[PDB]
């Protein structure tokens, strides 16, 4: 019944603290941006630095900075952008172990 | 096929396999050591509550409807909004 | 809703001459058994069942309230043919129906309720079985689940119903013509025509 | 996942939450009894419940003489060669056709399925 | 009487019953009231049979079913069954012997029938629901022989399998022969006609 | 059901300053007769008759004992 | 020996219970036929079923050579006792 998201609702009103802004920088692309949801410039940092240690392992850094930024761009919020940039790096380790350039 | 998928319903029970509630507030020392690795990954790059929710999809029926584990993720995203937490695995 | 969709099912009694129904754990209360660990004694015969024990526990949530037979026995009388306007009275009849006219089968005496639980937890535990998909659903159509009402037992049933008749008219006559004092006679009190 | 009672009321000792040790312990409503538990997982459900009969299947029906019997199939354990068969014999099965067997020698009672 | 021989065999009552030891024993009821549990079902049933064969303790008309799968006994004396007499076959051979075909006979003068037939356990009487523990065989000198093996464990046998039909059913001459709405419409029409 | 029903629906009939207590004790059944002499079966086809047998029960009179015999 | 393997859209008792069906619908028929085929130039079914008077090619076949299949409700016969039609078969006999 429509009752739940009532009740759903409530009960994470009762899960208040403000919510933390965002703060400007970096070498990512449109880092000052602050137009991504739950966005930071230390989790870019790391999601670009996770790309790099891949395309390094498999050979730079602009690839690795083009990786995270399609990524972001294309994802809904910035804890799904690094989750895909997570499956990028495993699809990258998985064209390594097929030995993939 | 993809038209017949496109047109029939199907909710979570028609391709979840099992399903559990845990007790883990640690988040490196999960009480499930498969989830270990990619959990670890996950919380190294950041309050919350120390419950979980765990469940297990069936594999044939993953595949059956040619679905995918983003699809269900950003489906669950939808459905609830940020007021969950969600981590997945893959293939 | 939320509470409905996490209890799931539930199990309740339909007894009779009472309003409405009633959950298993309140009668079992009722019939003296306190701790949750003997009505699963009753119902669960082997405790290496936890499915069946999950099945049951929704059940068991419905005692977080009701504790003692004094106020399960109140909860089950609440409900009668004609509420009462007091409690003992309806204490009173709620033992009176769980003690007459729930499984007259199985006995009728002060202390039928070591059996009438036992018998209870068999109806509960065969109804675990059939939610559980482990014994086939009866049909009435079988022939083994049927009886034939001959002469015998048809004429039996007719004749009681004459003879309690008989019964009460012979009462009647005997009241009326006892307040007098005077005396009483059998012949007079008794009309044959009734019965045939 | 089963069911613990209290040693004190012998109730359902229900799970509660120990906000200062980060620990689970599991207390009664009746009295103050508290203890920890070693499973650590509340509630757990599996959907697919495809339960291999061999754990619900009585040695006592390899008497029934209405069941079927096959020397084709000798037991794993004792050798024995009769064997009696049957299928599933379950409802709430969504698909199944499955043979089962049951040998016949008196105390062996072994039951597999091939 | 049956109550009193179920105390006699070795059967804990429920008051005297920790709730520990029902999970591997066999419920009895009576008359579909609980009454006690065993732990030796199946000599406990080859007692009962032999008492109800031999008509000691147990009239013929009582009936006894086992549920091997789901332990439990069964026994009714209740009124308003309908059942129909079976031959009986022991091993693969039928109690009924050229004796007793020769001793009914020669039923004049004789005074032996039925009931002696009864007392000497060679026929018995099956009610509805105790002929689902029961494995029949329709003619004996057709299914108790050897043949590419069908049933070996047959536990009774029929009679006639013509006495299926009824009063007005048994006047209709070859009735396998014919469409069941046809035996219906005689069925029918049997009682309408004029003798 | 003459031979047993009738008595046992006799029997559980619970029993009905000075005091008055009844307690009906057995029955009996002769054979069909006609009051106006069994009646033979033919006889009551013929005249519209009713084939039928009186009961009897014994009837216990007490006062706070005297017997009635054949009610 | 679960060698069978079920067809889209269908249950494993689906299944098997089309393909029992249909060979014995076979069966049926191709006896029909060969009734039918075998006839004679005098019989008075054949007189009777060809100028359409009464009759038909099925009545033929059911009189010379196969009654055919019993159904309640569209399903085969049905387990009326405990796993099995009558208490003269073995338990779990799926057999014509
Ligand atoms: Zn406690
Ligand atoms: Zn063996």
């Amino acid at each position: 019944k429509r009752e739940w998201n009532l009740f759903y609702q409530k009960q994470m009103q009762l899960r208040d603290p403000k919510i933390e802004e965002f703060v400007p920088p970096c070498p990512l692309k449109e880092a000052s941006s602050r137009r991504i949801p739950r966005l930071t410039v230390k989790a870019r940092e790391h999601c670009l630095r996770l790309l790099e240690e891949a395309l390094s392992s498999n050979r730079l850094r602009a690839k690795a900075v083009e990786l995270e930024h399609e990524t972001f761009r294309n994802a809904k919020v910035a804890n799904l952008y690094k989750a895909s940039v997570l499956k990028k790096v495993a699809d990258i380790h998985r064209a390594s172990k097929d030995g993939q350039p | 096929k993809d038209i017949l998928c496109r047109l029939e319903h199907t909710t979570l029970r028609k391709v979840t396999a099992n399903t559990a509630i845990y007790y883990d507030p640690n988040p490196q020392s999960t009480v499930v050591a498969e989830d270990q690795e990619w959990v670890n990954v996950y919380y190294e790059m950041p309050r919350i509550s120390p419950w979980l929710l765990r469940v297990e999809l069936d594999r044939k029926h993953m595949t059956d409807r040619k679905l995918t584990m983003e699809q269900i993720a950003e489906k669950i995203n939808a459905g609830f909004g940020d007021d969950l937490n969600c981590i997945f695995n893959d293939d | 809703g939320a509470k409905k969709s996490a209890i799931g099912q539930r199990i309740v009694a339909t007894l009779p001459y009472i309003k409405q129904e009633v959950p298993i754990i309140i009668v079992f209360r009722a019939l003296g058994f306190v701790s949750d660990r003997d009505i699963l004694e009753h119902i669960i015969y082997d405790f290496e069942d936890p499915e069946m024990m999950e099945m049951v526990k929704p059940s068991l949530d419905e005692a977080f309230v009701i504790q003692e037979q004094n106020v399960a026995l109140n909860f089950i009388g609440s409900r009668g043919a004609k509420p009462g306007v007091t409690k003992e009275k309806r204490i009173k009849y709620a033992k009176e129906v769980l003690q007459k006219e729930m499984l007259p089968h199985v006995g009728v005496s002060d202390f039928c309720e070591t059996k009438k639980a036992y018998f209870l937890g068999y109806m509960v535990h065969r109804l675990l079985l059939a939610a559980l998909g482990r014994r086939e659903l009866d049909d009435r159509d079988h022939y083994g689940n049927k009886r034939l009402d001959l002469a015998g037992p048809l004429l039996a049933f007719l004749f009681r119903g004459m003879f309690k008749n008989l019964l009460k008219e012979v009462r009647i006559y005997a009241q009326k013509f006892i307040d007098r004092g005077k005396d009483f006679n059998l012949e007079l009190a008794i009309k044959t025509r009734i019965i045939s | 996942v089963g069911i613990r009672f209290c040693q004190e009321c012998n109730n359902m000792l229900y799970p509660k939450e120990d906000k200062e040790n980060r620990i689970l312990l599991y207390a009664c409503r009746n009295c103050d009894y508290q203890q920890e538990a070693d499973n650590s997982c509340i509630y757990v459900n599996k959907i697919t419940h495809e339960v291999d009969e061999l754990t619900q299947i009585i040695a006592d029906v390899s008497q029934d003489p209405t069941l079927p019997r096959t020397e084709d199939h000798p037991c794993q354990k004792c050798g024995h060669k009769e064997a009696v068969f049957f299928q599933s014999h379950s409802a709430r099965a969504e698909d199944a056709m499955r043979l089962y067997y049951v040998c016949t020698a008196p105390h062996c009672g072994h039951r597999w399925t091939e | 009487p049956i109550l009193e021989f179920l105390e006699e065999w070795s059967m804990e009552n429920l008051e005297e019953i920790s709730p520990a030891a029902i999970a591997d024993a066999t419920k009895i009821f009576v008359n579909g009231c609980w009454v006690g549990i065993h732990k030796d079902p199946e000599q406990l049933m080859n007692t009962l049979r032999k008492l109800r064969r031999q008509m000691d303790i147990i009239v013929s008309e009582v009936s006894m079913i086992r549920d091997i799968r789901e332990r439990e006994i069964r026994i009714y004396t209740d009124a308003g069954r309908i059942c129909r007499p079976l031959l009986i076959v022991e091993k693969q051979k039928l109690l009924l012997k050229k004796r007793h075909i020769d001793q009914l006979k020669e039923r004049e003068y004789n005074n032996y029938s039925w009931q002696d037939l009864v007392a000497s356990g060679v026929v018995e009487y099956i009610d509805t629901l105790e002929e689902e523990t029961v494995m029949l065989a329709m003619t004996p000198d057709d299914l108790q022989e050897k043949e590419v093996a069908y049933c070996s464990t047959y536990t009774h046998c029929e009679i006639h399998p013509s006495m299926i039909l009824g009063v007005c059913a048994s006047i209709i001459p070859f009735p396998d022969h014919n469409q069941s709405p046809r035996n219906t419409y005689q069925s029918a029409m049997g009682k309408q006609a004029m003798g | 059901f003459i031979q047993m029903s009738v008595q046992r629906i006799v029997e559980d009939a619970p029993p009905i300053p000075p005091r008055y207590l009844l307690k009906f004790e057995q029955i009996y059944l002769s054979k069909p007769t006609h009051w106006e002499s069994p009646m033979m079966p033919n006889e009551a086809r013929l005249r519209n008759l009713t084939y039928s047998a009186p009961l009897y029960v014994d009837i216990t009179k007490t006062v706070i004992q005297t017997q009635h015999q054949k009610t | 020996n679960n060698e069978l393997e079920p067809t889209p859209g269908n249950t494993l008792r689906q299944t098997f219970e089309n393909q029992v069906n249909r060979i014995l619908n076979d069966a049926r028929d191709k006896t029909g036929s060969s009734a039918q085929k075998s006839l004679s130039e005098y019989n008075n079914f054949k007189s009777m079923v060809v100028s359409g008077a009464k009759g038909s090619k099925i009545n033929i076949s059911q009189v010379i050579a196969v009654v055919g299949q019993q159904n309640v409700e569209g399903k085969r016969i049905p387990f009326g006792f405990k796993h099995r039609t009558l208490p003269h078969f073995i338990k779990d006999d799926y057999g014509p």
